[PDB]
């Protein structure tokens, strides 16, 4: 959900059609791309439809 | 069982929800109906 490279480098990631509880970002199971991981509590995790 | 949409969800065949919710579409319809009822066709060419 990047707001544009010129404006800022901060980005937001939307995981499509998955409940946040059973698949969060802080799990050490390394759900693909081990180096690619968002911070556990960088921002509040929002669950959308 | 596991329904049919859930079965199709596997094998990488998902469904993207619409951007505009049914409630928002209903609100648009209600606004259009109210404009037509009160202001007639005037609101379609400017202010109501
Ligand atoms: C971002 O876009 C604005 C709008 O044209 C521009 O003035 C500005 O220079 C751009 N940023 C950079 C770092 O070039
Ligand atoms: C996600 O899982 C939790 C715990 O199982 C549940 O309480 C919550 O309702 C679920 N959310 C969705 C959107 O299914």
């Amino acid at each position: 959900i990047t707001p544009g490279t010129n404006t800022s480098n901060q980005v937001a990631v939307l995981y499509q059609g998955v409940n946040c509880t059973e698949v969060p970002v802080a799990i050490h199971a390394d759900q693909l791309t081990p180096t690619w991981r968002v911070y556990s509590t960088g921002s509040n995790v929002f669950q959308t439809r | 069982a596991r329904d049919l949409i859930c079965a199709q969800k596997f094998k990488g065949l998902t469904v993207l929800p619409p951007l505009l919710t049914d409630e928002m579409i209903a609100q648009y319809t209600s606004a259009l109906l109210a404009g037509t009822i009160t202001s007639g066709w005037t609101f379609g060419a400017g202010a109501a």
